[PDB]
């Protein structure tokens, strides 16, 4: 029989997994400062790789990638998709982004050289600051950098596509799990986080509007769909009555590209394939869909929440393909991206 | 010709020392009676290979080495062993009764008795050195004379010989081939003591070494015999500068100068390929060198990729050519992970000697052509300490086995002193290598 | 490396001409002190426990008892001849089951007599690393005096490792009225004075006699069955494994207080059998279930030739799937030694010591027979009549109950 | 991409390559250390054998 232990108790999704491994009967949940382990359900920072497989006679396994931050945090994506060469800056599926410090390395006067050159062309100059809180979007650079009191100015998705009825803009998130064999699998069921809010290009004050956060949105609210939350038999069925075609070719195959694009990047850097102890995570993409129909990333979290209806599917899933593959017991829903 | 002498401490320092000093015989033609065909100088000569052996009228090549045991099973064997009549018994020390695995008994109780005779006897060997460069210290960091006695024997060396360098060879504790549990509270005493006294600290980790020794010589439950032969050829790569003509790492100052830019931080991570079994029935100077930077065939198990460099040597033995290692080094930085410190540049300083790597007859090492050990200073090491402190914390929070060391006149301080010492260490290599 | 024997007492002496008539055989020593083995590994530890005299092995051991009945069975049997005639030390009066008797009067009045042959045997020792006695603590030979000797011997030996076999009273079984009071002052010695002390009990020994293993049996089994464990925890010491009796106890006591141990014995069976076996409360030979405490640490040995990779495994396994049972706090605290030579009529056997926080249960036991007694000062004043204090007994009992104490804060740690 | 410093001899060559540029105690200390541990065993004796006197 095997053991494990919880390092982060805050997690929706590995709470899940935690019971349902309990159920099976054939694991067993040691206190956490135990060390004599096989699986490890790990904090969400400064977690202790350094200490991971060095007990003799045990296959330690843990739910986390060390390094998979450089994805994960906001000034960290932006720097590595400019640097590598893999991503090239070929990376049409990215939105013009720019790493500002604080004046209390940095690219500030490069973002002003591009904001200028397209103020002179009078070409749309929209763009947004992020690193609920702490995002303003504005037409002017200086109203951008007066929210210096690090932070990404990111060039706002000024013709999203909106659904209809209603005219609102939403957001995609994919959850992708990383294996310890770096197989990269795609859950079939993604989640559109709508906005309740029609779409306003000369209101960029109020914020909720603009922003699709589960969050702010809660705060009309499921009108339209439960929670503002649309699945992906709706939005293809969407997609095939008002714009005659279908998610997996104007949407899917962008989104299996990037998701494909951006772990193959960082996979000599992150892989546990010949190391003493091995890896594996759970990721959430978000993308935004333009009228084009062109697929934009928008930010890949690390360690994701999962929608309600959902979280039964993907905590078996993970338990299936990622646990049980390292530790077996006495029609996948997962879509499988090759290399 | 600038000496070198040889300091083997406790049970695997001494273990070890055997398996070396019959491997640098192999390689110089010296036989287990002492005598050199190939030196013509008789009684004399200022070769390089001079820097480990003295040689006596009779044409007898000695070691410049002392072997040091608080009990004398181990050396006895020395003494009673092929290569006996290589050594004169002033070189062999042995007490009556060892340390039994306490620093605090090693370094104080049974420290003070013997330290005095042990440095008459390294005065003797220096006595008969012409220029000498420093000392070789073997020792574990786990054993009571291991952990305890090298520490104070470091201090006493900085004392007499102040000018002269010192290199330490050290043996990781690991838990597989250990029968001590306070081995972690040694480790983290001896190094803080020894610490500003070493000048380059290469350590092995026996949980490496007898991983590398079950998966790529398929032998299921290594002896320390096996471990030794093993770890001895990454020693004779890395002092093979010494002992043979060439021009990187020539002089013991070359090693701190090359390997540490910081003088805290002098723990360089070894890395050694071709280990191939001679049971099994090759591999290219680009094949090789990549291997270095794989962590199966690290002396200690730590992930570089989430560390910075800070030095890199390259350290090749058989055949190879400049320009096959310029290209291996191209492709490699391509395609795997390797970053250094920002004030430091990305480069690599390469040695090659001819020589193949020699093997022990009836070993486990079957000869290869091309063989290469990989120095480099990288910030991943300090994970060794993270898990050292770590088991450390555990059994110091109960104060568990605590009262053996009090008992031998050391202070519960001496304990927080050099945890704390531990804990500036690893935010030094944090410091250094993370952003 | 000398070790010097100490048997003290009827149960002490017993146990103690068995263990060398054991180890005799594994050395193949014969009963007259020659050499008779066909393997030259078996001398190479010899001197640990005998004297060399001349082409005969003379055990280093002093036999002592305060009536000359044991030692005279003890003499006559073999290997009752191997014994030096001059370390017999006995007296006359006996103890009459009185710790007063044996650590006060009757006992002080030999107790020099023994030091002089103690202190002949160790100074032909060219490092004596300390002694080992066997004991037993319901009586007053064993228990009374047996203490005695041990602090006496302290005095006059304060860096060597003091060691004891001590048979503890049993939870059902007993013979003695007066135990509860022997054993508990004995206690309360042995917390001070000794470095390790393994726990034997005798209804545990008949228990394995009786079920596991042969209907019927007699103090001799019960030896026997001790023998084969004291050959057992001793096999590291006298063949060539590395060690002594110092770095033992360094790995063995994270606590100077907490050197009780329950010691076990294993057994065609395979490895995979023989380590299950070993860890089983019924192999124990000190009446307590690990099962109600943790392990602070563990020792085991293998004797024989055997797969060592397959026992590492085997090892490994039986921690894993009971972690539950071993301290989280103090890493790597199961060690395992292998032997290559193996016990006689076994191919192969597992000897196992453990430190356990359970034996805690036996203390309390203990503890629990003396105060009901004590309260109503039962049987008391053959002690005070010795020319013992009442505060004395309050002392041993408040200690004991100390010690049960800082089982439990370990325990739960 | 340089190649620097190439020393060669009989025996082997070195040389370096650059990918990219950048951008004690006294004996009486000891001593003193030594005795005071010293002194601690020989005082914890001293209380043994003080208990076992009386
Ligand atoms: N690689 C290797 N490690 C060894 C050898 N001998 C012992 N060790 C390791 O060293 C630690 C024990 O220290 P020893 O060197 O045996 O101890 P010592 O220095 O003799 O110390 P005392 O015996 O306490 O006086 C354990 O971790 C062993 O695994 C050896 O020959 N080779
Ligand atoms: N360039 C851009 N153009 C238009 N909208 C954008 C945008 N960048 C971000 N957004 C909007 O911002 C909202 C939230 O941004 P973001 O996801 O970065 O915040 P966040 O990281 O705190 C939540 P999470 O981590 O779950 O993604 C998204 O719903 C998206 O609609
Ligand atoms: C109450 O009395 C106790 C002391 C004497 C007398 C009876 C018996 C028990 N006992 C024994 C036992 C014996 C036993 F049978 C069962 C047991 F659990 C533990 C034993 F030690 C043996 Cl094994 N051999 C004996 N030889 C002489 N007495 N004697
Ligand atoms: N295991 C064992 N126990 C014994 C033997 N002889 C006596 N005992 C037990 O030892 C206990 C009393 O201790 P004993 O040694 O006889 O008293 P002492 O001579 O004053 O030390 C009683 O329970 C006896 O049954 C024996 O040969 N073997
Ligand atoms: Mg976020
Ligand atoms: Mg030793
Ligand atoms: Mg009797």
């Amino acid at each position: 029989m095997y053991t494990f232990v919880v390092r982060d108790e805050n997690s929706s999704v590995y709470a899940e997994v935690s019971r349902l491994l309990l159920a099976t009967g054939q694991w067993k949940r040691l206190r956490k400062d135990n060390p004599r382990f096989n699986l490890m359900l790990g904090e969400r920072n400064r977690l202790p790789f350094g200490r991971l497989g060095h007990e003799p006679g045990l296959v330690q396994l843990v739910n986390y990638y060390r390094g998979a931050d450089k994805l994960c945090r906001k000034a960290s994506l932006v720097k590595l998709i400019k640097t590598s060469p893999e991503l090239s800056e070929s990376c049409t599926w990215f939105p013009e982004s720019y790493v500002i410090y604080p004046t209390n390395t940095d690219e500030r006067e490069v973002f002003l050289a591009a904001y200028n050159r397209r103020r002179e062309g009078r070409e749309g100059n929209v763009w947004i600051a992020k690193s609920g809180e702490g995002i303003l979007i504005s037409s002017e650079a200086s109203e951008l950098l007066d929210f210096i009191d690090v932070h990404v100015i990111q060039k706002y998705l000024e013709k999203p596509l909106l659904l209809e009825p209603g005219h609102r803009k939403f957001d995609i998130r994919s959850w992708v799990l990383v294996d310890h064999l770096y197989n990269i699998y795609l859950y079939r069921e993604g989640v559109l986080r709508t906005s309740s809010e029609p779409y306003n290009s000369a209101n960029f004050q109020d914020k909720t509007c603009h922003l699709t956060n589960h969050c702010i949105q809660k705060e009309n609210y499921g009108r339209y769909e439960e929670g503002n939350e649309m699945f992906f038999e709706e939005f293809n069925q969407y997609l095939m009555d008002a714009l005659n075609t279908t998610l997996e070719n104007s949407i899917l195959l962008q989104i299996k590209h990037i998701i494909r694009s951006c772990l193959m990047c960082i996979e000599p850097a992150i892989s546990t394939k010949h190391l003493h102890y091995q890896s594996f995570q759970l990721f959430g993409f978000d993308f935004m869909v333009d009228e084009e129909l062109k697929v934009w990333l928008i930010e890949v979290n690390g360690a994701p929440a999962c929608a309600q209806k959902l979280y039964a599917e993907l905590c078996q899933g993970i338990v299936d393909v990622a646990i049980s593959s390292v530790f077996p017991l006495a029609t996948s829903i997962f879509i499988k991206l090759h290399h | 010709m600038r000496e070198c002498i040889s300091i083997h401490v406790g049970q695997a320092g001494v273990q070890i020392g055997n398996a070396c000093w019959e491997l640098y015989c192999l390689e110089h033609g010296i036989q287990p009676d002492g005598q050199m065909p190939s030196d013509k100088t008789i009684g004399g000569g200022d070769d390089s290979f001079n820097t480990f052996f003295s040689e006596t009228g009779a044409g007898k090549h000695v070691p410049r080495a002392v072997f040091v045991d608080l009990e004398p099973t181990v050396i006895d064997e020395v003494r009673t062993g092929t290569y006996r009549q290589l050594f004169h018994p002033e070189q062999l020390i042995t007490g009556k009764e060892d340390a039994a695995n306490n620093y605090a008994r090693g370094h104080y109780t049974i420290g003070k008795e013997i330290i005095d005779l042990v440095l008459d006897r390294i005065r003797k060997l220096a006595d008969q050195c012409t220029g000498l460069q420093g000392f070789l210290v073997f020792h574990s960091f786990g054993g009571g004379t291991g952990s305890g006695f090298t520490s104070l024997l470091m201090e006493r060396l900085s004392v007499d010989y102040g000018k002269k360098s010192k290199l330490e060879f050290s043996i990781y504790p690991a838990p597989q081939v250990s029968t001590a549990v306070v081995e972690p509270y040694n480790s983290i005493l001896t190094t803080h003591t020894t610490l500003e006294h070493s000048d380059c600290a290469f350590m092995v980790d026996n949980e490496a070494i007898y991983d590398i020794c079950r998966r790529n010589l398929d032998i299921e439950r290594p002896t320390y015999t096996n471990l030794n032969r093993l770890i001895s050829q990454i020693v004779s790569s890395i002092t093979a500068s010494l002992r043979f003509d060439g021009a990187l790492n020539v002089d013991l100052t070359e090693f701190q100068t090359n390997l540490v830019p910081y003088p805290r931080i002098h723990f360089p991570l070894a890395t050694y390929a071709p280990v191939i079994s001679a049971e099994k029935a090759q591999l290219s100077v680009a094949e090789i060198t990549n291997a270095c930077f794989e962590p199966a065939n690290q002396m200690v198990k730590c992930d570089p990729r989430h560390g910075k460099y800070m030095a890199c040597c390259l350290l090749y033995r058989g055949d190879v050519v400049p320009k096959d290692v310029n290209a291996a080094i191209a492709t490699i930085k391509t395609k795997r992970s390797i970053q250094f410190v920002d004030w430091c540049p990305t480069g690599f300083k390469v040695g090659i000697n001819y020589q193949p790597p020699t093997v022990v007859p009836g070993g486990d090492l079957a000869k290869v052509q091309r063989a290469v050990c990989m120095l480099s200073n990288t910030t991943a090491i300090a994970e060794a300490w993270a898990r050292l402190d770590h088991k450390f914390d555990l059994m110091y929070a109960k104060r568990a086995f605590v009262h053996w060391y009090v008992g031998e006149g050391m202070e519960e301080g001496e304990f927080s002193e050099a945890r704390e010492d531990m804990a500036a260490l690893e935010k030094d290599y944090e410091e250094v290598g993370v952003d | 490396r000398e070790i010097v024997h100490i048997q003290a007492g009827q149960c002490g002496n017993q146990i103690g001409a068995k263990f060398w008539e054991v180890i005799s055989d594994e050395h193949g020593i014969d009963p007259t002190g020659s050499y008779h083995g066909d393997s030259d590994l078996q001398l190479e530890r010899i001197n640990v426990y005998y004297n060399e005299a001349g082409n005969k092995y003379v055990p280093r051991a002093i036999l002592v008892d305060l009536e000359p009945g044991t030692m005279d069975s003890v003499r006559s049997g073999p290997f009752g001849q191997i014994f030096r005639p001059d370390n017999f030390v006995f007296g006359q009066s006996g103890a009459g089951n009185n710790w007063a008797k044996g650590h006060y009067t009757e006992g002080a009045e030999l107790v020099d007599s023994v030091l002089d042959v103690v202190r002949k045997e160790s100074e032909s020792c060219d490092c004596l690393q300390g002694f080992q006695l066997t004991h037993s603590l319901g009586g007053g030979t064993g228990s009374g005096m047996g203490t005695l000797l041990i602090s006496k011997i302290r005095e006059e030996y304060p860096d060597r490792i003091m060691n004891t076999f001590s048979v503890m009273p049993s939870p059902k079984v007993s013979d003695t009225v007066v135990e509860p009071y022997n054993a508990t002052l004995s206690v309360h010695q042995l917390v001070e004075n000794t470095d390790e002390t393994y726990c034997i009990d005798n209804e545990a020994l008949y228990d394995i006699c009786f079920r596991t293993l042969l209907t019927t049996p007699t103090y001799g089994d019960l030896n026997h069955l001790v023998s084969a464990t004291m050959s057992g925890v001793t096999t590291c010491l006298r063949f060539p494994g590395q060690a002594d009796l110092r770095k033992l106890a360094v790995n063995m006591v994270p606590f100077p207080r907490l050197h009780f141990f329950m010691p076990g014995f294993a057994p065609a069976l395979t490895v995979p059998e023989l380590t299950q076996q070993m860890f089983d409360s019924k192999n124990m030979m000190a009446a307590c279930d690990p099962r109600h405490g943790r392990y602070l640490t563990v020792a085991a040995i293998f004797r024989g030739r055997m797969s060592m990779k397959e026992v590492d495994e085997q090892m490994l396994n039986v921690q894993n799937k009971n972690s539950s049972y071993f301290v989280e706090w103090i890493p790597n605290n199961v060690k395992t030694a292998v032997c290559d030579i193996p016990p006689r009529g076994l191919k192969m056997s597992a000897t196992f010591i453990g430190n356990s926080t359970a034996i805690q249960e036996l203390f309390k036991r203990i503890s629990e027979q003396f105060t009901a007694m004590f309260r109503r000062k039962a049987f008391l004043h053959w002690y005070t009549g010795e020319g013992m204090d009442e505060m004395e007994f309050t002392e041993a009992e408040s200690n004991m109950n100390d010690l049960v104490s800082e089982y439990q804060q370990y325990q739960d740690a | 991409m340089e190649v620097i410093e190439l020393n060669k001899c009989t025996s082997g060559q070195s040389f370096e390559v650059i990918l990219k540029p950048p951008s004690d105690p006294s004996l009486e200390e000891i001593q003193k250390k030594l005795e005071a541990a010293e002194e601690r065993r020989k005082y914890q004796e001293a209380e043994l054998l003080k208990h076992l006197a009386e």
